[PDB]
């Protein structure tokens, strides 16, 4: 899995 | 008359309203590169940070959609596809490479030497440490190494500044723990240190809003839910 | 190994895909400009409209937002504002006439003379109805006229074949009623005809599909939700 | 009122 939340 | 710096600004505003967004980035490097020994405002600091991020935005999402394409042509064997997708992608990394050396640039020709608080000083370093994030997203080997190691002084030089002189509820800070946190886990593929760095801005943001509040509750609120969010997705992936 | 043409095509879905639509809109005037005496497949074809309308719908997007800012700044007697507003209109419009232009030229030059049956001529003819129409949206006075001209002429020949060789449920027919509807709308501000000739189309498909159904049921139903919906607005619109 | 549906 990947793609995360960033700001 | 209006002054130029004040023109830029309201073209700019109009091109993020119209959703123009390589032409907002044109009218805010306009106005950066017309500074003296003052600095941009916080809405100036915004708009530029928004117009960059909506950008390379579109970009990386093209990125990602050709890059499960190529994976899922890679699972069968078909060449004469891989190769195409892959002359795509060089296309795209191009763009990604251009925006981010604009940015790069100046950041350190021009906004980092004019910061003149702590917010925007850590403002600043965090957008480098996004930047040099963004190139290691998609590099490999020796030119991903060095994207790597910018990315966490950069990183490391906001932080060091952020929790000494920013509230531990301050969006920033809070966005550059989440951000920081995210290098750990997608780039350095540390999920312990991903976890203890998020878990720890949480923490310390938790605590201060229990006992002195907090002025922006708005953003720092999302920011949390963020960092939660995360922290949810990432040790339930572990226990897997 | 592939043929330019097969690559062409596949490129242009991995544009698709990405949204990269001006990148799209190449590789199909790649395709279409690489033709003999033979036309586009239907696949090819609805990949050239759908990068074009892309394309177009982005800035036909900004420029009504602009149009709406400008609107209203001119309500309050704003002129420095107005003037930007306009500069930065002008330049959207630019881009809708090079962009109309594209397709317009490829049309009559490849396209049309290409077209072999009743689909893709009708389909061709309309298309040069819709980008006149999309000219004539934002002209005025003796511009206007000839892009009003235009469209109607190009969106009466394609009726014409369409009525006579085409099913009253065919989605390009129907597709065809409903942008002619809204040319005499917002274009020629008739709402009278705009009405009767949507209604004429969805009552004559309407007949169709109770007698002997149609092939392509999703397609055709979707458009004739589009004239009822139109029908609608329009029709409570002039009681008011 | 303005900006119907077209196809």
């Amino acid at each position: 899995h990947l793609y995360f939340s960033s700001n | 008359a209006p002054t130029a710096r004040e023109e830029n600004v309201y073209m700019a505003k109009l091109a993020e309203q119209a959703e123009r967004y390589e032409e907002m980035v044109e009218f805010m490097e306009k106005v950066s590169n017309s500074l003296g020994s003052e600095e941009l405002t916080v809405e100036e600091r915004n708009l530029l940070s928004v117009a960059y991020k909506n950008v390379i935005g579109a970009r990386r999402a093209s990125w990602r959609i050709i890059s499960s394409i190529e994976q899922k042509e890679e699972s069968r064997g078909n060449e004469e596809h891989v190769n195409s997708i892959r002359e795509y992608r060089s296309k795209i990394e191009n763009e990604l490479s251009k925006i981010c050396d604009g940015i790069l640039k100046l950041l350190d020709a021009k906004l980092i030497p004019s910061a003149a608080s702590g917010d925007s000083k850590v403002f600043y370093l965090k957008m480098k440490g996004d930047y040099h994030r963004y190139l290691a997203e998609f590099k490999t080997g020796a030119e991903r190494k060095e994207a790597a190691e910018s990315t966490l002084t950069a990183y490391k030089a906001a932080q060091d500044i952020a929790t000494t002189e920013l509230a531990p509820t301050h969006p920033i800070r809070l966005g550059l723990a989440l951000n920081f946190s995210v290098f750990y886990y997608e780039i350095l593929n540390s999920p312990d240190r991903a976890c203890n760095l998020a878990k720890q801005a949480f923490d310390e943001a938790i605590a201060e809003l229990d006992t002195l509040g907090e002025e922006s509750y708005k953003d720092s609120t999302l920011i949390m839910q963020l960092l939660r969010d995360n922290l949810t997705l990432w040790t339930s992936d572990m226990q897997d």
